[PDB]
């Protein structure tokens, strides 16, 4: 019907990938901690602090030397694409059931007594088999039992101090009520899943940080400069419009954000640069229109853009030829409500037909185009005052006008239940 | 304060004197017209979550629906207060009124608006420092040192659609309703205007309060000054460091508060990993994904509707005093009311508006009595066996 | 000695940029309007905890005070760093050694034997707030010039840190070097942090303007459920 | 128009709460039988879950509009009990109340869900211009028109 | 009569706003105390929400 609509976004665009990362070459030590012979043991579990990587993952989890791979904050798809800033892998050797008491949140032995992870935790988890590794009967391998308190988690204690459960202060005697603290593995050969040694590493790391250095196989490319992308810089991701900045930014601010804790602003991770991002999907879009009864023309209104700036706002030569036509031509007009496309401006004024905004409507006129102009109040007049004179009627008119009110509407009720599940009682 | 009243059965007190009283009253109109975009606020530019959304149903063609319906209800408010005549009157050239100066309210034939003294007064009352986010769109449309600025996409969806009546047209309106209560009295309200020079009006509107017409025509200089001073003293009021407009400036300090939370609601993360959509795209597997993903689609939601249904009932309330404010023009300018405190504090005389920022000012004459003097008082007397009361 | 430190003890608690926002955050502040103690070694440089964190802030003449050292076992028992100047770059070593109970340093005892790594890199003010979280130990700064002789001024001053550790080790408790004339072998003012509720202001080009204390009245209390400064 | 546009607002909303029973909020599929078919009361409780309160929400959302049509018609209704007694059983003088002139008398009719008065008004026309005087002088005193 | 309509409205819906405290919306049980001393933090987080 007659009027002006405001339309939903449906036009469809082709999107390019930008990946920016910075200059870096070396390896760093995976091809030791996953194949070595001396692993640590429970109680005293390794830890060590890796940096400045180009490491590849998927030389590790598609390499079947591992039985059990649980990623925990990440899905183990994407771990190569990202950046990690610090990688503490771990290193210690348990029994074949107290695998599952490495996850967060466990009870056992193991959780409770030797080590904790913590519940808010983002890493993943390694282990796999050693039956035919470290046995040969091997009793090196020791493991902590008792404690008075918890574990808080990520920490680590060694002392051979013996137990207390009673009121004795048992000074090195194995008792009653005192034991010590440290047993041995039995590890057999002849012995079935669920107790042969395993090889249990586990790895941690926090992300969204801004100097972060660890991160693997993805190669830089180039800027495109305003065109719709989904970059990639140092891990963080987003679709949008790189656009040259101009932000009075600090010796170290990787990125900036505003109220709505979104980022807007990148810093180039190659030249120093600082990329201001913008959405591009410009819904703003109103139609404007006579009824499809009697026309098919339309006109567009393009909501608070200034006209010059159409074609770049709304991408349009990556659109279909149609819409093209609606993005320049000799019907172009600029009010103060945006960038009015389509419709014959005149100079004459009527009353409002279809309201467009800020003193401007438009209105189809016979040829047949459609017109827009600046609306009128109404007829000017001037009434002949003087300090003496007056004006008397000198006849009448009877006149009968209408007034429509509403009083009352419908009257409906809704049953719940059957709205919600009709006559299922498992609803 | 206390008082008392000295009641007598045969006692009466009658005035001698009288004020003449202009005093001021504020309405609001209309509010900010605004536009919510769905997809854009609630995932913008991420195909992962439109398909996410779509499985919803309708909620966002519903909530732009709603927010269309009060944006058109606010030019209705305008068009019903303002536009009461169709025929623009022009003020006359030589101004002859018999003393009474109404230069103040008359447009300026100086600037090249069309805005009195009263209207600049009354502009500069009405700010928008301390509000959030209107303050930073409306930098926007001022932001004329910078090409490839096209922030309808950047405040997350969220826009301001501009009035249909602009600050000059509406300022014309009020021109144009004092400029034919001036000149004809009443009687362009009803019909045609028909000329009538100004004391012969004000004459017959003390006529119309139960005061005889020869007061006016003796007291005439008098009540002209009186006039003239109580104008200066609302131009005085007005110009100095007073907060005189409470009532227009708690409507934009209301529309911004909720507007800023809309926005400050962006950053919750309602129990997903994180309130980012792009840490959650890149850092899990569409497997895992579409979970945090449904619980930050929820909350957004819950957001959106809980604005749109303050902001339903908050259209409600200026519906009203529209409708209010379109009764006092009708009863108070286009004529004399005899309603008891409609329009002032007295028994009314005449009015005229003022055009204020998304409101109306409207200045009511009274007439107020003065300084009183005991009597003694009569039903009836009695002179020939017959009972004479008076007539009036 | 106790002295009143009014708005010392800001800083960038983050690396994103703000520009012409109101943020707050939750973060380990020294508290305004608290005690520091008033420090003059002329006739002792004594041990001092580490409970939270420490503001360290000193108005100095010809650099007289170069250095501390954090750590509480002091025999090479357990872990403590060390970080001193030699008049040309600063050095960041964080090795055991045996301290001695007058340690300073000679215009000068260190022996060390088992460590982990190193690293080198009333005119004006040398602020510094040492905070130890679990994996890092950031040093922030704040540099700034007056003309007062001793105490701290009124002003408000916040800027840029300096350097992070990467050494997730313990403190428990510090000491401080100065630049003694002789090399000895014989036998500035402190302030503790605390977890307050901040709300800060940036105005253009990222810039901690002024910040507000949610804890110390209720006048500042309103103006943090506010979210603002005027009430 | 105003009668016609609180029929259209009265069934467009109870067509979009039909429309609503089409989705699905996430579980498998929107139809309960077909959830109910195809897994035991463990996982089905789940799915059943999701439904429940995005139609639960879909009903707050209908209640929550009508409540306001509603309040937005009495105050109409009130109007047009004002108008009956003002205008129909008596004769006005507040302007622009009972129709634009000077009001005579006003006829009620019934309508669907409505009311429409034809107000009988006044309207001068033909003018002439004329020269005025407050008073005329006599034998000295001044004389002023009764009416 | 008015005037008992609106003390009779305010406090219905004042009533039900507290009988809506006893219902547990999926959870195992409408009390806190007892989701927090039968279950662990990791596992209370999905009955406490
Ligand atoms: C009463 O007299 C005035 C003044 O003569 C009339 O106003 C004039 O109307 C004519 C009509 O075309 C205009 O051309 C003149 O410009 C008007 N004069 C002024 C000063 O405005 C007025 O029309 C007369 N009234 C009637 C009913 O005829
Ligand atoms: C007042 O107006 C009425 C009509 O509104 C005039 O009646 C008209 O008179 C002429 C001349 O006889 C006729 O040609 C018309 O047909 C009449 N119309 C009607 C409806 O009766 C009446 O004459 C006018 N009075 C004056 C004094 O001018
Ligand atoms: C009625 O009141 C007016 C003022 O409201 C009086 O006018 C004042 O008269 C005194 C003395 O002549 C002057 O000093 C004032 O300047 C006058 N004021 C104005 C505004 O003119 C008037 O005298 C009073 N009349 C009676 C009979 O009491
Ligand atoms: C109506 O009142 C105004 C306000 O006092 C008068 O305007 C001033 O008049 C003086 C007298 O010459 C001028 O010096 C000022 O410049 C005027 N002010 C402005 C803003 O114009 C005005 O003169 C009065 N009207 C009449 C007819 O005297
Ligand atoms: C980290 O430092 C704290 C603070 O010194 C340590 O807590 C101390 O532990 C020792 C060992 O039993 C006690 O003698 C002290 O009394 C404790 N001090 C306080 C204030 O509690 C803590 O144990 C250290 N953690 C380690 C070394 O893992
Ligand atoms: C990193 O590499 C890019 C591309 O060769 C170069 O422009 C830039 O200067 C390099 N930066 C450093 C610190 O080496
Ligand atoms: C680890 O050592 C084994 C030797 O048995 C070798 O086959 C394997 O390739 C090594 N792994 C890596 C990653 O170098
Ligand atoms: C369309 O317009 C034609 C006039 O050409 C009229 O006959 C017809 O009824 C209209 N149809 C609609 C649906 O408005
Ligand atoms: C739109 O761009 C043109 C091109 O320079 C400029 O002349 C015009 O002033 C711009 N519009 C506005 C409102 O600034
Ligand atoms: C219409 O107005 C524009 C500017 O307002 C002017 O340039 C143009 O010549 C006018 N055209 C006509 C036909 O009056
Ligand atoms: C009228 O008389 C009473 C008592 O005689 C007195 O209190 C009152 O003030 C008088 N009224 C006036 C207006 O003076
Ligand atoms: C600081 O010291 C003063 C005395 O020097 C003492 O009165 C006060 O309680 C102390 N604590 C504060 C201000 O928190
Ligand atoms: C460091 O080496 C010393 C030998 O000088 C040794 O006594 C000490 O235990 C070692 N500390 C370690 C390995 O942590
Ligand atoms: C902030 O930026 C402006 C330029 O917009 C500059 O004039 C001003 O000096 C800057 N403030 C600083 C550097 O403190």
């Amino acid at each position: 019907e007659k009027g002006i609509y405001q339309t939903s976004n449906f036009r469809v665009q082709p999107t390019e990938s930008i990946v920016r990362f910075p200059n870096i070459t070396n390896l760093c030590p995976f091809g030791e901690v996953f194949n070595a012979t001396r692993f640590a043991s429970v109680y005293a579990w390794n830890r060590k602090r890796i940096s400045n990587c180009v490491a590849d993952y998927s030389v590790l989890y598609n390499s079947a030397s591992f039985s059990t791979f649980k990623c925990y904050g990440v899905s183990p798809t994407k771990l190569n694409d990202l950046c990690f800033t610090n990688v503490y892998a771990d290193s210690f050797v348990i029994r074949g059931d107290e695998v599952r008491q490495i996850a967060p949140g466990q009870t056992g032995k193991i959780a409770d007594y030797n080590y904790k992870l913590p519940d808010d935790f983002t890493g993943c988890v390694i282990a796999w088999n050693s039956n035919n590794l470290d046995s040969k009967g091997n009793y090196n391998y020791l493991y902590r039992l008792f404690r008075k308190s918890n574990l808080k988690p990520f920490e680590r204690d060694i002392s051979t101090e013996i137990y207390q459960a009673g009121s004795t202060p048992c000074n090195g005697v194995e008792g009653f009520n005192c034991y010590f603290p440290l047993q041995s593995y039995g590890f057999q050969p002849t012995n079935g899943v669920g107790y042969q040694p395993y090889r249990v590493v586990v790895l941690s790391f926090e992300l969204l940080h801004a100097p972060a250095t660890v991160c693997g196989p993805k190669k830089s490319t180039n800027l495109v400069k305003n065109k719709c992308v989904n970059f990639n810089f140092n891990g963080l991701t987003g679709t949008g419009v790189l656009t040259e900045s101009n932000k009075k930014f600090l010796p170290f601010q990787q990125f900036g954000r505003d109220i709505a804790d979104t980022t807007d602003a990148v810093r180039d991770p190659q030249t120093l640069e600082i990329l201001d991002i913008t959405p591009c999907s410009f819904g703003g879009v109103s139609v404007i229109t006579p009824g499809t009864n009697t026309s098919n023309q339309v006109a567009v209104l393009y909501q608070d853009v200034n006209c010059t700036e159409v074609p770049v706002a709304i991408h349009a030569d990556q659109l279909t030829p149609t819409w093209r036509v609606y993005s320049t031509g000799s019907n172009v007009f600029q009010t103060r409500a945006g960038c009015l496309i389509g419709a014959e401006h005149v100079n004459n004024s009527y009353e409002c037909d279809i309201p467009i905004g800020a003193g401007i409507c438009a209105s189809y006129q016979t040829s047949q185009s459609i017109i827009a102009y600046t609306m009128s109040l109404g007829a000017e007049n001037s009434v002949a005052y003087s300090n003496n004179s007056i004006a008397i009627p000198t006849n009448f008119t009877i006149s009968v006008t209408t007034e429509i009110l509403p009083v009352s509407m419908t009257k409906t009720s809704v049953d719940c239940t059957m709205y919600i599940c009709g006559d299922s009682t498992e609803c | 304060a206390e008082n008392s009243v000295a009641y007598s059965n045969n006692s009466i007190a009658i005035p001698t004197n009288f004020t003449i009283s202009v005093t001021t009253e504020i309405l609001p109109v209309s509010m900010t017209k605004t536009s919510v975009d769905c997809t854009m606020y609630i995932c913008g530019d991420s195909t992962e979550c439109s398909n996410l959304l779509l499985q919803y149903g309708s909620f966002c063609t519903q909530l732009n629906r709603a927010l269309t319906g009060i944006a058109v209800e606010q030019d209705k408010n305008t068009q019903e207060v303002f536009a009461q005549v169709k025929q623009i009157y022009k003020t006359p050239p030589i101004k002859d009124f018999g003393g009474f100066n109404f230069s103040q309210i008359l447009p300026d034939p100086s600037k090249p608006s069309k805005r009195s003294f009263i209207e600049d007064l009354l502009f500069n009352k009405v700010t928008l420092a301390d509000a959030g986010f209107i303050k930073q769109y409306g930098d926007c449309l001022g932001d004329i040192a910078a090409r490839d600025l096209i922030c309808a996409q950047k405040f997350n969806g969220l826009t301001v659609l501009p009035p249909l009546l602009t600050d000059e047209m509406i300022a014309q309106y009020t021109s144009a309703l004092l400029a034919g209560t001036i000149t004809s009295g009443w009687t362009f309200g009803a019909g045609a205007a028909l000329q009538i020079p100004f004391a012969m009006q004000m004459a017959y509107r003390f006529n119309g309060i139960g005061v005889t017409q020869n007061v006016l025509y003796e007291n005439q200089k008098l009540i002209a000054n009186q006039f003239n001073s109580a104008i200066g003293k609302i131009q005085d009021s007005l110009s100095s460091t007073a907060s005189a407009l409470g009532k227009l400036q708690d409507v934009v300090n209301q529309n911004a508060q909720a507007l800023n939370t809309l926005v400050k609601q962006l950053s919750s993360n309602f129990g997903a990993i994180s309130s980012v959509l792009n840490d959650i795209l890149s850092r899990l597997d569409p497997p895992e994904a579409e979970v945090q993903i449904d619980r930050l689609i929820t909350g957004r939601l819950q957001s959106l509707q809980t604005y749109v249904t303050q902001q339903l009932i908050r259209a409600a309330e200026i519906r009203a005093s529209a409708n209010l404010a379109a009764t006092k023009m009708s009863e108070c300018v286009l004529g004399q009311s005899k309603r008891v405190d409609f329009c002032g504090k007295g028994y009314h005389l005449m009015s005229f508006p003022q055009s204020a920022p998304h409101g109306v000012v409207f200045l009511h004459v009274t007439y107020v009595p003065a300084q009183e003097k005991n009597f003694t008082t009569a039903p009836a007397i009695c002179h020939d066996g017959k009972a004479h009361f008076p007539r009036e | 000695a106790y002295t009143n430190s009014f708005t010392r003890g800001v800083y960038y608690p983050d690396k994103v940029f703000r520009s012409s926002v109101l943020h707050s955050t939750q973060d380990l502040f020294l508290p305004f309007f608290s005690n520091v103690t008033w420090f003059h070694a002329i006739h002792d440089n004594p041990v001092l905890p580490f409970n939270d964190g420490v503001y360290f802030a000193s108005t100095e003449k010809s650099n007289i005070i170069r250095g501390w050292i954090f750590g509480t076992t002091l025999d090479s028992k357990t872990q403590s760093l060390l970080i001193v100047n030699n008049a040309t770059n600063v050095v960041i070593k964080v090795c055991e050694f045996q301290f001695c109970n007058d340690p300073f340093l000679g215009v000068v005892y260190s022996s060390a034997n088992n460590c982990t790594f190193e690293y080198v890199s009333f005119k004006n003010l040398r602020e510094f707030v040492f905070k130890n979280i679990d994996g890092y130990f950031k040093i922030y700064s704040k540099h700034t010039p007056i003309n007062l002789v001793r105490d701290l001024p009124q002003g408000f001053s916040a800027l840029e840190p300096l350097v992070d550790l990467p050494i997730g080790i313990n403190i428990t408790r510090f000491q401080t070097l100065l630049a003694l004339h002789r090399s000895y072998l014989t036998p500035y003012y402190v302030g503790y942090l605390q977890p307050r509720t901040f709300l800060l202001k940036y105005n253009e080009n990222g810039t901690i303007t002024d910040a507000v204390d949610c804890a110390l009245d209720p006048l500042s209390e309103t103006k943090c459920t506010l979210k603002s400064f005027t009430v």
